[PDB]
């Protein structure tokens, strides 16, 4: 992913916006025939979790505990996950040797369940303010019913019958002379350790105390799963009830588990002139591909090119064993030995095809660049078929052309 | 009906969290770390073009709604808290993002000022606002925004930055670690904008209006000889670890003068008030005086209230205020909320009403029909 | 480079037993404790201690040169001793780096230069950037990228890592063959 | 006010002019680029060409549907939140609170005056709205001058030249003696 820099040679997705990514990061989708970017698909919330002490929470739990782990705690100073010290339990940070005693917290007798933070000083004047807004609210939504349903009648106000307990929040006093700055403040030592910088402040945004003895340590973020659902397709991709601790799929979908990956085996020279060998492993175990097409002329975005690739070479047939095979196992007549191909196939192993092309570099000063379209064979298997029950020769006829755009070193 | 989401996007941070709550969730830099930057692009620039502005904001909300918000963007409400005369084609764009790619219910463009009345409970109240970019001032009377007797100067955090970065330049004194023990000024061209806002925070405090006003005519040096009052000790300041800063004592409680600075205009964060004021019908003067509040980070700067409400009543007795505003009581609310988070807490008190909300708010099918966002402007 | 992985030649110097190569130069102190099941590289000037060990390592395992993985010891009031580390299965280790782990969960790309922590615990399919400290008795989630000198949470891996990181390490032994 | 709350729009498509020094160019971009629609609804809808003014500095502003928005408070004064009659109001007013018989005569003789009817499409704009508010089957005749900027001057150059402002003018020593009423006295 990034020590081979997938981020170099790029797929374009279909649709009222054009994105180039690599392929390692978009998805193909099975509904339709358009593989679409982690940008273009919209995103979902699934389970959360803590990444300190893995344990899957429910959502209507995240909303009471304000999508918080209660046990795990971060430090304030640095951002880190904090560990429980006995001697009788005090809160320590591993990387900086900041403790809970530095703040003056008391040491708790039982482990987990003593730890608490206080209160929101201004926590009890909240709600009397949205009760009195709340009354008020009410008031506004009966006047306009009763204005709207008083139209939609067109009546022009007909008395027919007779027409027409309150909450009173007092307003807060305001002070003639607000409190001045301490003359301490004047002729004093600052020490930068004992007031807290603006980051680890703004952690703590209730009562974001400008003392370090104030500042206590927030409890430590929930992380998130995400799912993945398209526009025009329903479903896509999800995870599991216990994405803690596991790296499974519910429903494994991604482009490189369906569209043919291409990657630059071998780089040339970069001086006006080479000849650089490309790869083309299928992951389906059989079909058909070609990378026949040239990217027409001035469509289809080629914008980015500042080369002509030739590669002109007709569909070459490879297929994927799944399973551990031997150095040259054994050699097939119609598939490997019939299309011999010298000048355009460099090499065909087991899932894997080198390919020469014909790059002109140096059009432009640098940052070579190169537009080719990439055909394949997609079994889709839109229709119903248990394991493979229906023919699928529409759907193996059905030729998708992904625009490709290879990056070369340059 | 959930829980409306309340999102406040500004220059320097933005609050985000859930309505009914004492105060907002994730406090964090508007910024985004695209790949191939070494430093990470502002998400809230005003005079570019909608494609490159609308990317920007699709990855900040996107890291809201997720990272720091756990919760599906389609499923509740949006009260986008946003100031009065915020340029037409951001907030066009912002609404754009949420209506069409996050596909949100409903959003809610409340103007912060009219937000941060409601947090006190009094219905009629005048509101300082000074931010990142601009020091806004907008009088509120009864919940009817006063946009005739509006007031703004560049007198906010990037100013302030801007004037720190500058003294510091002129009075550079940094021990780089290599011989450097010596005074060695200017090793770096310029100073990166995260240390410039950490250094004003700790270091830099609001002088009184007495010692202010000699600090004035002290660096003016207006025919006089060392009439300055004696400066606070010099704090040292790490740079990149190796390299210490020697921050001088004068540069601390200089460098928040220009706020407060006459510069012969009479335009200070304090005279916006009273230039305001004077301009408010006659009925409503004595009300708005009464009933002042100071919202924004920029005021949360120690010393700050008690030097505007000082400043405000020096420059009432001038000759040009001494008429209309002469024989006024300036008294300050004090906010539940801290003064960064006085906007966002109106928004959560707002987003809380879910009988208003619905019917106030722009429903993304009104959007997808008209495709026209109400503003203050000509419809 | 460019998705394709590039030649590196081993000189005559290297213990090539049942698939596992290991460099002559990497001394790896303590030979009993220490077990190698699967197909391992382990590069020049390596080392991987015996200090009451039982530092087990995947199938396709790679550890870059200059590189050491030593087990961490347990702060315990019943007994103080050195806690047994087990490497997963297609683990990447990267070039210089440092490991006081417990515990390295399958198919990771541990970077470059990067000190993780003592008892530091890491779950299957996770990457550590380069430059990095991971503190002590901390835990990574998969598909997580933590980085920083705090080492914490920067962002989310690709999907298809599980896949992916085969065709990698796999690769990189095929591809490191001798001169 | 039109300058101060062009300034306001400008503010809201994003140009910021704080200085009073700034103040100056709000009124020659005002000046240069501002035309008073006939519908103002229309042109809203309608997508603006956001024509390009150069600054003293040589930096450009598009400034968009702000052009035509800002003088329509003329005419309009409750937009922004100003209690006044408006423009066409005024005129309209003065006419129909003079008697029944001059309504006609001063209805078919308006004269614009001053900087401010110089807005492109103002007396386009004028007839319009004075039409409707004023009785049907009126003649209307506003008779603009080429010289509306300076035709307050040229009034009084031709009034100083006459031999009867020989007598309507206070002399030095009339004021020493009469006292302060002289001015106001002989004003009329
Ligand atoms: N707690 C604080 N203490 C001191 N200064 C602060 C604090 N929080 C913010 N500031 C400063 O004041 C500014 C407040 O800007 P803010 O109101 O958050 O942005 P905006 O005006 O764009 O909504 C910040 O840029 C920062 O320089
Ligand atoms: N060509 C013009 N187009 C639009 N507005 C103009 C034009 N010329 C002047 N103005 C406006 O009219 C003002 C001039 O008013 P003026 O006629 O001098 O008033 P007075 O009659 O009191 O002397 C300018 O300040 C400007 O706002
Ligand atoms: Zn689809
Ligand atoms: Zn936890
Ligand atoms: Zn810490």
């Amino acid at each position: 992913a990034s020590l081979l820099q997938s981020e170099r040679v790029l797929y374009l997705v279909q649709g009222e916006k054009k994105v180039r990514a690599p392929l390692s990061q978009l998805y193909f989708c099975r509904y339709c025939s358009e593989l679409r970017s982690l940008e273009c698909v919209s995103h979902e919330v699934d389970s959360h979790y803590c990444p300190s002490c893995l344990e899957n929470m429910p959502s209507a739990e995240a909303k009471l505990k304000k999508n918080r782990c209660a046990n795990c705690f971060d430090c304030p100073g640095c951002m880190h996950t904090l560990s429980t010290r006995a001697t009788a339990y005090y809160l320590a940070c591993g990387f900086c040797r900041w403790t809970s005693r530095d703040v003056g917290m008391a040491d708790k007798s039982v482990a987990s369940g003593g730890w608490q933070e206080p209160d929101h000083p201004h926590t009890q004047r909240m709600n009397k303010l949205i009760e009195y807004y709340q009354q008020l609210a009410q008031k506004e939504k009966v006047e306009r019913d009763r204005k709207k349903l008083a139209r939609r009648r067109n009546y022009m106000p007909l008395a027919f019958s007779q027409h027409t307990k309150e909450i009173k929040i007092e307003p807060a006093q305001a002070v003639d002379e607000v409190e001045p700055l301490p003359e301490d403040y004047y002729t004093r030592p600052v020490n930068l350790t004992e007031v807290t910088t603006l980051q680890q402040r703004l952690l703590q945004p209730d009562f974001q105390p400008i003392c370090a003895s104030q500042l206590y340590p927030r409890h430590k973020h929930l992380l998130i799963k995400r799912s993945l659902r398209c526009r025009q397709c329903e479903h896509n991709l999800s995870k599991p009830e216990f994405n803690p601790t596991s790296i499974k799929f519910k429903i494994q979908l991604v482009a490189v588990n369906y569209i043919p990956e291409v990657r630059i085996m071998s780089i040339p020279n970069l001086r006006y002139m080479k000849e650089s060998q490309v790869l083309l492993t299928l992951t389906n175990p059989v079909e058909n591909l070609t990378h026949v097409t040239l990217l027409e002329c001035e469509e289809g975005d080629p914008d980015d090119t500042n080369s002509t690739a030739k590669v002109s070479v007709p569909p070459t047939e490879l297929v994927l064993a799944g399973k551990d095979a031997a150095a040259e196992y054994d050699e097939l007549a119609e598939p490997q030995d019939f299309p011999d191909d010298p000048d355009v196939v460099a090499f065909r192993k087991a899932n894997k095809v080198g390919v020469f092309i014909k790059v002109t570099p140096q059009r432009e000063e640098g940052d070579v660049t190169v537009c080719f379209k990439l055909k394949h064979d997609f079994k889709n298997l839109a229709a119903p078929i248990r394991p493979v029950e229906e023919a699928d020769p529409g759907a193996e006829v059905s030729w998708l052309t992904q625009h490709v755009e290879l990056s070369l070193g340059p | 009906e959930k829980t409306a989401v309340v999102i406040d996007l500004g220059e320097a941070f933005t609050k985000c969290g859930f309505a009914g709550e004492t105060g907002p969730r994730c406090i964090i830099p508007s910024v985004i770390k695209k790949a191939g930057m070494p430093k990470p692009i502002k998400v809230v620039q005003y005079n570019i073009n909608t494609e490159e502005l609308y990317s920007y904001l699709k990855e900040f909300i996107h890291i809201l709604y997720f990272r720091h918000l756990l919760v599906n963007p389609r499923d509740r409400r949006v009260v986008v808290i946003e100031s009065v005369l915020c340029p037409s084609h951001f907030r066009e764009t912002l609404t754009r993002v949420l209506f069409k790619y996050f596909e949100v219910p409903s959003v809610l463009l409340a103007p912060s000022h009219l937000m941060a009345l409601l947090t006190l409970g009094i219905n009629s109240a005048m509101v300082l606002d000074c931010g990142y970019r601009e020091s806004l001032v907008l009088p509120i009377y009864e919940g009817i925004p006063v946009l005739n007797c509006w007031g703004a100067l560049p007198l906010g955090g990037k100013a302030l930055h801007k004037e720190l970065e500058t003294q510091l330049l002129e009075q550079c004194t940094v021990d780089t670690g290599a011989a450097k023990e010596q005074s060695l000024p200017s090793v770096m061209g310029s100073i990166p904008e995260g240390v410039l806002e950490d250094i004003k925070v700790r270091t830099c405090f609001v002088s009184d209006l007495t010692r202010g006003l000699k600090i004035q005519a002290a660096k003016f040096n207006i025919d006089g000889n060392t009439e300055r009052p004696s400066p606070p000790p010099n704090v040292d300041y790490p740079l990149d670890g190796e390299k210490i800063l020697h921050v001088l004592g004068s540069i601390r409680d200089s460098v928040v003068e220009i706020l407060f600075e006459q510069d012969n205009e009479e335009k200070s964060v304090a005279t916006l008030i009273l230039d305001s004021l004077m301009q408010c019908p006659i009925d409503t003067r004595k009300q708005l005086a009464e009933n002042l509040v100071i919202i924004g980070g920029t005021s949360m700067l120690p010393g700050f209230l008690h030097r505007l409400l000082a400043e405000i009543r020096y420059l009432v007795e001038k000759p040009k205020y001494k008429k209309t505003l002469g024989t006024k009581t300036f008294r300050i609310h004090t906010p539940p909320a801290k003064a960064n988070c006085v906007a966002w807490l109106g928004g959560a008190i707002f987003g809380a009403l879910q009988d208003i909300l619905g019917s106030r708010s722009v429903s993304k099918e009104y959007y997808n029909q008209t495709g026209r966002i109400p503003d203050w402007c000509s419809l | 480079m460019e998705l394709g992985e590039l030649l590196y030649n081993k000189s005559e110097y290297i213990e090539t037993a049942s698939g596992n190569k290991v460099s002559r130069q990497s001394v790896l102190c303590g030979s009993q404790n220490i077990v190698l099941n699967g197909k391992t590289i382990v590069m020049n000037d390596c080392i991987i201690r015996g200090d009451l060990a039982n530092v087990r390592v995947g199938r396709h395992c790679v550890v870059k040169s200059r590189s050491v993985i030593r087990p961490p010891f347990k702060k315990f009031s019943k007994g103080v001793a050195f806690f047994p580390l087990h490497i997963g299965d297609h683990v990447f280790i990267e070039e210089d780096c440092v490991v006081n782990a417990a515990q390295i969960g399958s198919y990771v790309h541990v970077g470059k230069n990067c000190v993780i922590g003592r008892r530091c615990v890491l779950k299957d399919c996770c990457k550590i950037l380069d430059n990095t400290v991971l503190p002590p008795e901390t835990v990574v989630p998969p598909f997580t990228v933590f980085s920083g000198c705090p080492g914490l949470f920067s962002g989310e891996l690709p999907e298809c890592t599980q896949e992916l990181m085969i065709d990698v390490t796999k690769s990189y032994y095929q591809k490191f063959l001798p001169l | 006010d039109v300058s101060r709350f062009l300034r306001l729009y400008l503010r809201k498509e994003g140009y910021d002019f704080h200085s009073s020094s700034e103040f100056e160019i709000v009124k020659a971009i005002k000046e240069r680029a501002c035309y008073l629609s006939i519908n103002p609804q229309k042109d809203e809808t309608l997508e603006t060409e956001k024509a390009q003014y150069y600054l003293p500095d040589g930096s450009t502003i598009e400034i968009g549907p702000s052009r035509f928005r800002a003088p329509e408070l003329l005419f309009r004064p409750d937009l922004i939140g100003e209690e006044s009659e408006g423009i066409h109001e005024v005129l309209v007013f003065a006419i129909q609170k003079s008697d029944m018989d001059l309504r006609r005569t001063l209805f078919s003789n308006i004269v614009l005056s001053g900087g401010s009817t110089l807005f492109k499409g103002f007396g386009d704009r004028l007839l319009s709205e004075v039409k409707k508010l004023a009785p049907k089957d009126v003649k209307i005749r506003i008779s603009a001058p080429q010289e509306r900027l300076y035709s307050t001057w040229i009034g009084g150059s031709i009034l100083a030249s006459l031999d009867t402002f020989k007598k309507m003018w206070v002399s030095k020593k009339e004021y020493e003696e009469d006292g302060a009423r002289s001015i106001h006295r002989k004003t009329f």
